Parts: C-alpha cells; sequence; structure tokens
DNA sequence: GCATGCTCTACTGCTTCGATATCG
DNA sequence: AAGCAGTAGAGCATGC
C-alpha cells in the first residue's frame, strides 16, 4: 500500500554518503511531487509532508546536503522551498565555489510573485557578487534582474544599472545578450515622453541610450541582427524616406564613428520597396571606407535634391537649419577624428547654399588635426565668395 | 562539533522610562543593565575566551546598521571578549553616563517592531563559522511595547517564528519595573527576574573537552576492545608567562646553541653524548641508548586476572583516576562486549587488573578497572556515566616506613562529648564552591591592570575557618574537654 | 603498440593545543 | 587527539 514505499524511498534519500543516491534519489523525488501536483486525484498532502520534514531534519546537522537536495527537487519542482526561503537567504552569505551558484539556482524559481526582495539581496551585497569572473554565476544573476525589473522603484535601478552595464567589454555571448535583453525593456517602458516627472527617470533612459547604440559593433553577428530589427523597426525610426535620414544623426555616439557612414547608409538602404546591384551595394560599402564615404555622400545630396518638390518654403528653411545644427555638433563633439568622415561632412555641406556658415573654429581644428586640410580650404573659400 | 562556537547579541531597550529613573531613587536600570553586560564579558573574556559577543542598543535615536534602517544603532561586531571592547562601554555607567549616552546617541523614539530581528539576522548570517549556540539577551521592562498596534504585533510574531525556524533563541533577561514578579502577561507567542548567574557564580572557570589516549584492551591474544580513556579531574592552573621586549612591546623568540669545545665553533646532535658517574667510573651512551634502556610493551591494556572488590584498601592510591569508555573505531560491538562485562562485573561485584603502558615506550604500570553504573533521575540528574574506571596501584619505594612503634590507649570518657561536638559542626558537604584563593586572586589581579580600576579587587577566600562564629556555636565546652582527665599544667 | 591525456580517493603530513615527564 | 589539505598514483578514453 501507499503508506510505506514513499516512506522507504524518502527515508533512501537520508542516506548522505555516495553521491549517486541520494541527488537522484531528490531528482526522482521531484519528478514523483510534480506528477502527483499536476495529478491532484491522488494525494500529496502526505508525500510533500513528509519529504519537507526530511529537509527540516536535514538543515541543521549538515548543510552542504540540505543545500544540494533542495536545488535538485526545485529543479523540477518551484514551490518547495518557501518553507526555507529565510534559511536559503541566512546561508546565502556562507556558500561560494559552485554552491554559490547552487543557492542563485535555487532563488531564481521563486521571484515572480514575491514582493520585498532587493532588501535582502542588497543586504547580500549582491553588487559585489554580480561583478566576479565566474561565468555561470553571472548569467543566472542576470536572469534574476531580468524577472525582478517591473516591482522597482527608480530610487534603486539607478544603483543596479550601474554595474549591470559593465558587461559589453565582456566575453562570452549569453552573458551579453543577456544585457542586451534587458536594456531592449528598460527603453521601450520608460521613454519619459515629456512627461515632466522626474530626474532618475530621464537619468537612467539616458544611460540605456548609450549601450544601444555602442551595441552595434559587437564581435558577434547574428546577434547585431537582433539590434538592427529593432532599430529598424516602424515608429521607432520614422521610415517614410527623409526622417529616418534626418533621425540617424540623433543616434550619433562618437564610440560609433568608426562604422557611422556604413551603418547609416545600412538604414537608409533598407526600405526599398535593381534588385541586381543595390545588393551588392550594400554588400561593398561596408568592407570599404572611401566608396561608402561617396555612397552616403550621394544619398544625402539625392533626398535633398528630391526634397525641393515637397516641404514648402518655411519647412525648408526649417530642416536645414536643424541639418546645420547637426554638423556642427558633430564636428565639436568627435574625440578620435575620422578622415573620410569629416571629409565626407565638409564635402555635403560646401554644395549647399544653406549649410555653408558652419563653424569657422570648428572646420579648423577639425582639418588640422583629421590631416584633410584642402577639403577645408575649398570650404572657407566658397564661403567668402557668393 | 569540537571547533564550534558560541554567540550571543545583547538587544538592549532603552527607550522611555527605563532611561528615566522610573520616580524611584532606589535603582536605575539602565546602569544595572550596564553592569549586567560587564559582568558578563568580564567573566567570560577568561572563561571561554573564543566566542562571539555583540551589543546592540534600540530605540534610539540615530541610526547604524547595514540595511540603513532607522532608530536602531549597532554598536560593535560579532567577536571575541576585548578589552577595548569594555573599556569602550563602561562610558554609559551612571548619571555622568546617561548624559554621555544622550548626547553620543541620545534617548527616547519610536521603537522598532520585526526590523531589530531582521538586523540580528543580518547580523549572524554574516559570520563564516560553525555557530552551535543562537542566543539573544534581551533588556528590557516594558512587556505591552506595540498595544495600540496589532498589525506590528503579527509583523513581530511573524519574524520571531521565522528566526525560530533557521535556529535562533531568545532569552529576555527581565528588568525590574515592578520589583517582583507580577506582570504575569501574554509574553508566551515569542520566548522559548533572575540575574544572579549573570552577576555572579562564575569568576574563576574554563570549558574544554578531548580524549588524552586511545588504546585498546587485549584479553587473551586475540580478543582486543577499543577503549577511550578520558580525564575527569585535571588540576588547572595559571596560564604561562610569555616572555615581552620593553620598547616595541613584542615577544621575543628565544634561540638556543651549544658550543666552546676548548675551542669555541658550534656544535650538533651528534658529536655529543650522554653520561653518568657512579662513584669512581663514568659511563657513556648515546641518546637512543638511553631512550631504549626504558622500553619493554606496546602500548594498551592487557587482562592479568579478575578480583572482587574487597582487597583494595583506599589507604592505597597514587596519582588521580582516569574513566575507560567503550569507542568506536574497532568493531561495531566492542560497546556490546563491553555492556556484557560490564554487567557481569558489576552484579558479581568483580574487578579487573590489568596491566596498562600508555603510549609509545613507557615502563608497564598496574590499574584495576571497577565498573560504575550511572545515575540520572526525573529532573535528569545526570550525575554519572556508566562506564570503566582506573585506579593505580603502587610497587614497592612508594610505600615507606614510620617509626610506628607507639601504641597508648586513652580513657571513654570523651567520646560522648566528641560525638556532641561533631553534630553540632555538622553540615550536608558540597556540591560545587570551593574556589581558588591563589588563581582568583591572580584572576582579579589581572583584571587590574587592563581595564585599572584602582586596586586590587575583592579576594574573598572561601577556605578559611571562621574561628568566631565557631566558639559561639560550639559553647564553654572547650575547657571540659581541655581539662576532664588531662591537664597539660605546664 | 604502447605514447598520451585525464580523474577520483586513501597515505602523508600540517597545525593547534592539552597533557606529561623532567629539569632547575 | 582534532581537524584540514594536498597529492601520488593507479584507474577512464583516444593517438604518431
Amino acid at each position: 500500500q501507499s503508506s510505506e514505499y514513499f516512506q522507504a524511498l524518502v527515508n533512501n534519500m537520508s542516506f548522505v554518503r555516495y553521491k549517486e543516491v541520494y541527488a537522484a534519489a531528490a531528482e526522482v523525488l521531484g519528478l514523483i511531487l510534480r506528477y502527483v501536483m499536476e495529478r491532484k486525484n491522488i494525494l500529496e498532502e502526505s508525500l510533500c509532508e513528509l519529504v519537507a520534514k526530511q529537509l527540516k531534519q536535514h538543515q541543521n546537522t549538515m548543510e552542504d546536503k540540505f543545500i544540494v537536495c533542495l536545488n535538485k527537487v526545485t529543479k523540477s519542482f518551484p514551490p518547495l522551498a518557501d518553507r526555507f526561503m529565510n534559511a536559503v537567504f541566512f546561508l546565502l552569505p556562507k556558500f561560494h565555489g559552485v554552491l554559490k551558484t547552487l543557492c542563485l539556482e535555487v532563488v531564481l524559481c521563486r521571484v515572480e510573485g514575491m514582493t520585498e526582495l532587493y532588501f535582502q539581496l542588497k543586504s547580500k551585497d549582491f553588487v559585489q557578487v554580480m561583478r566576479h569572473r565566474d561565468d555561470e554565476r553571472q548569467k543566472v544573476c542576470l536572469d534574476i534582474i531580468y524577472k525582478m525589473m517591473p516591482k522597482l522603484k527608480p530610487v534603486e535601478l539607478r544603483e543596479l544599472l550601474n554595474p549591470v552595464v559593465e558587461f559589453v567589454s565582456h566575453p562570452s555571448t549569453t552573458c551579453r545578450e543577456q544585457m542586451y535583453n534587458i536594456l531592449m525593456w528598460i527603453h521601450d517602458n520608460y521613454r519619459d515622453p515629456e512627461s515632466e516627472t522626474d530626474n532618475d527617470s530621464q537619468e537612467i533612459f539616458k544611460l540605456a541610450k548609450d549601450v544601444l547604440i555602442q551595441g552595434l559593433i559587437d564581435e558577434n553577428p547574428g546577434l547585431q541582427l537582433i539590434i538592427r530589427n529593432f532599430w529598424s523597426h516602424e515608429t521607432r525610426l520614422p521610415s517614410n524616406t527623409l526622417d529616418r535620414l534626418l533621425a540617424l544623426n540623433s543616434l550619433y555616439s562618437p564610440k560609433i564613428e568608426v562604422h557611422f557612414l556604413s551603418l547609416a547608409t545600412n538604414f537608409l538602404l533598407e526600405m526599398t520597396s535593381h534588385s541586381s546591384l543595390i545588393t551588392p551595394l550594400q554588400a561593398v560599402a561596408q568592407r570599404d571606407p572611401i566608396i561608402a564615404k561617396q555612397l552616403f555622400s550621394s544619398l544625402f545630396s539625392g533626398i535633398l535634391k528630391e526634397m525641393d518638390k515637397f516641404k514648402t518654403l518655411s519647412e525648408k528653411n526649417n530642416i536645414t537649419q536643424k541639418l546645420l545644427q547637426d554638423f556642427n555638433r558633430f564636428l565639436n563633439t568627435t574625440f578620435s577624428f575620422f578622415p573620410p568622415f569629416v571629409s565626407c561632412i565638409q564635402d555635403i555641406s560646401c554644395q549647399h547654399a544653406a549649410l555653408l556658415s558652419l563653424d569657422p573654429a570648428a572646420v579648423s581644428a577639425g582639418c588640422l588635426a583629421s590631416l584633410q586640410q584642402p577639403v577645408g580650404i575649398r570650404l572657407l573659400e566658397e564661403a567668402l565668395l557668393r | 562539533k569540537y571547533s564550534g562556537r558560541d554567540s550571543l547579541i545583547f538587544l538592549v531597550d532603552a527607550s522611555k522610562a527605563m532611561f528615566e529613573s522610573q520616580s524611584e531613587d532606589e535603582l536605575t536600570p539602565f546602569d544595572m543593565s550596564i553592569q549586567c553586560i560587564q559582568s558578563v564579558y568580564i567573566s567570560k573574556i577568561i572563561s571561554s575566551d573564543r566566542d562571539l559577543l555583540a551589543v546592540v542598543f534600540y530605540g534610539t535615536e540615530k541610526d547604524k546598521n547595514s540595511v540603513n534602517f532607522k532608530n536602531i544603532y549597532v554598536l560593535q561586531e560579532l567577536d571575541n571578549p576585548g578589552a577595548k571592547r569594555i573599556l569602550e562601554l563602561d562610558q554609559f555607567k551612571g548619571q555622568q553616563g546617561q548624559k554621555r549616552f544622550q548626547d553620543m546617541m541620545g534617548h527616547g523614539s519610536d521603537y522598532s517592531l520585526s526590523e531589530v530581528l531582521w538586523v540580528c539576522a543580518n547580523l549572524f548570517s554574516d559570520v563564516q563559522f560553525k555557530m552551535s549556540h543562537k542566543r539573544i539577551m534581551l533588556f528590557t521592562n516594558e512587556d505591552n511595547p506595540h498595544g495600540n498596534d496589532s498589525a506590528k504585533a503579527s509583523r513581530a510574531r511573524t519574524k520571531a517564528g521565522d528566526l525560530r525556524d533557521t535556529g535562533i533563541f531568545l532569552d529576555l533577561m527581565h528588568l525590574k519595573k515592578p520589583g517582583g514578579f507580577d506582570i504575569s502577561l501574554f509574553y508566551r507567542d515569542i520566548i522559548s527576574s533572575k540575574l544572579e548567574d549573570l552577576l555572579r557564580k562564575v569568576r574563576a572557570k574554563e570549558t574544554r573537552k578531548r580524549a588524552l589516549s586511545r588504546l585498546k584492551l587485549k584479553l587473551n591474544k586475540d580478543i582486543v576492545i577499543s577503549v577511550g580513556i578520558y580525564n575527569l579531574v585535571q588540576k588547572a592552573l595559571k596560564p604561562p608567562p610569555i616572555k615581552l621586549y620593553r620598547e616595541t612591546n613584542e615577544p621575543v623568540k628565544t634561540k638556543t646553541r651549544t658550543f666552546n669545545t676548548s675551542t669555541g665553533g658550534l656544535l650538533l646532535p651528534s658529536d655529543t653524548k650522554r653520561s653518568q658517574i657512579y662513584g669512581s667510573r663514568q659511563i657513556i651512551l648515546e641518546k637512543e641508548e638511553t631512550e631504549e634502556l626504558k622500553r619493554f610493551d606496546d602500548p594498551g591494556l592487557m587482562l592479568m586476572g579478575f578480583k572482587p572488590l574487597v582487597l583494595l584498601k583506599k589507604h592505597h592510591y597514587l596519582r588521580p583516576s582516569l574513566f575507560v569508555y567503550p569507542e568506536e573505531s574497532l568493531v561495531i560491538g566492542s560497546s556490546t562486549l563491553f555492556s556484557a562485562l560490564l554487567i557481569k562485573c558489576l552484579e558479581k561485584e568483580v574487578a579487573a587488573l590489568c596491566r596498562y603502558t600508555p603510549r609509545r615506550n613507557i615502563p608497564p604500570y598496574f590499574v584495576a578497572l571497577v565498573p560504575q553504573e550511572e545515575e540520572l533521575d526525573d529532573q535528569k540528574i545526570q550525575v554519572t556515566p556508566p562506564g570503566f574506571q582506573l585506579v593505580f596501584l603502587p610497587f614497592a619505594d612508594d610505600k615507606r616506613k614510620m617509626p610506628f612503634t607507639e601504641k597508648i590507649m586513652a580513657t571513654p570518657e570523651q567520646v560522648g562529648k566528641m560525638k556532641a561536638i561533631v553534630e553540632k559542626l555538622r553540615f550536608t558537604y558540597r556540591s560545587d564552591s570551593f574556589e581558588n584563593p591563589v588563581l582568583q586572586q591572580h584572576f582579579r589581579n589581572l583584571e587590574a591592570l587592563a581595564l585599572d580600576l584602582m586596586e586590587p579587587e575583592q579576594a574573598v577566600d572561601l577556605t578559611l575557618p571562621k574561628v568566631e562564629a565557631m566558639n559561639k556555636r560550639l559553647g564553654s565546652l572547650v575547657d571540659e574537654f581541655k581539662e576532664l582527665v588531662y591537664p597539660p599544667d605546664y
């Protein structure tokens, strides 16, 4: 009958000397408990109580075997650490090695539904074990933070975000994949769109507009197709014809200038609707800088040549004064000047009597350090004429 | 476990009227609590000097805690009893200390709830060691501290239940707001007055437990049994006198050599031999030779007959007496053979006789194994454990010879007087408490240097006779017992 | 063909410290 | 004695 067989099994859990019997005993106990949980018609009220009484017998005599068996029962049974949740938090600054990974493996499961979490995790110095060179700890400790975002106030999220975005210089694409997975929500639901709210609710959006722009030069393609299809989404970069060209100035960020021209024509060239030669041009631009510079410098004046039909007389002045402002911003902002980009802006400005009066204090210190002096000399002389 | 350590957190309730004099000019409970805490530290700094002892005041005005709550001020952290900790802490004695605590932290606030027990749990969790005892000493006098808000009562009993789960237990040492124990209130929900243990009773003790030898008793040649030879009365004495440099205040780390062979130089273990002189002729030998001339047997116990408990007179003893117990590193069943041997040796009142060689090279020695059956009671008065006991036995030049040839008879006019005298002086023995004057005053004298209060402190010695209370208690029969039959008469 | 690479547990020793014999 | 820590060395899987 069903009163001694289970007792013999849970009693053989206590045979705690040899590795294979009690760990697999805990695992098969998790299987039995899960089958009788989802299959409710058979009772579980004896068995869950029996195995939990065994674990409460376990935890004070020896603790390593307690956390091992609780880890393996929770490997397929969530709700059986509620009775031990203060015990595992009591144990958490006591375990190193693989066992700290084991405790964190436990604590991931019973979060989504738990209140008042960040106090305990802040007490157990979480932001000093989110910054140690193991890999699996650092993957699991970020998968909890993808779960406990929508329970925090922005007073603490700006304390979490300061070492979680130290992970762009990390190896191991799953870890950085998590770190670009949390910022994708912190951008999409904190857009603070002129709402007059807070300085931290506008400051985390600044530091999350930093990393979704520095993450376009990652060393793992196949990942960056995700970030490109994020950034090339309708009403996320405005996709009419010309507004995308204007908005491409907004995501400049001088950590990516070495790739800026190829990225700009890529976002501009994706929205086609010719097939035989456009696709090798997209292919050939992002390999060599000079033909890419030529391609952006022709696309710019192509759209500005079409714009003189539409977009009436005041709007021409508005768009052109904004563009002049942006190019001034570029020359003042750049930190290590890229020559076939500095030449590209001072080559696309010189051919318009609306963008000429640029910044002669900026053109000079730009082209004495970019070593592209004869495009600047021609720009100032085309200015001093007319 | 053997290398296990215990832990204690002093949680002080200095909030509302405990900082007041209770409008009583008789005793102040803040200074009473700080005196009790000083007594605990000042005893366990030589009694049990490795446990963990922390001091935490709550209900204060400021705050100091690593989760950063309010009204809660931890003062020190879990560590040894230290002279710095007590010289820091005794600045809160008396009214001068009341004012100094007022200006240093202040007093009075709406004190906490569950959050102070949360601070205690985050104080215990940090320690990476093996905690064996988890106790909290609460010094409070109010007994309905949240008697206007039931949500805080329910959350406090919930958090105390979750502190009871992981293995933390509190014993609130009750201060005397009504003096007598008349607060028969409902504080049963949290707990698992008398202060004399914390006050006086332990000025010179220690705590330890080892086994001293693990030997094996062989009966014929092949029947072996394994016994641990415990020691139970050990003659504690004063610790070794560390050497110290004068100026830099550090140990000296001495070193030792041997030379000057009528040449100087420097020597080794091999160049020199051992020697003796006997009148006229000199012997020389090696160190292995003088260590091997006392070499008989192997370590263990050797069964050499049986005897009942009637020949041994307790005139005959030589050393203290050890205690042999059936350990568990030969077989599961040496306990059973010892239990059978115990039962038979006790019921036929027979005692074993053995030879006993203590360690790897010692001459053998005859012992006698006397059984002992345990005694416990209703309330677990575990006064004896069940097991066997060594008694040593002398050999030859132990027993000397007296002059001894004197035998004079007295007169029986004194026996009833002396029976009345010894019935006058009759007290039922003792169980404890006959402590050591020399070690005791050495403890107090060492207190009076690193604590340097005034002078050598109290030094009563409970081993002196009180002739002033003996004379009146006996009465005026001293003269009649002095000269009933016999005058000295000069 | 043996030449290499890789993995878990019993034999050796370490260190504290309490006791014990022994010297002075 | 009481406990920890290392590791030497014999036993699992694939190589000019």
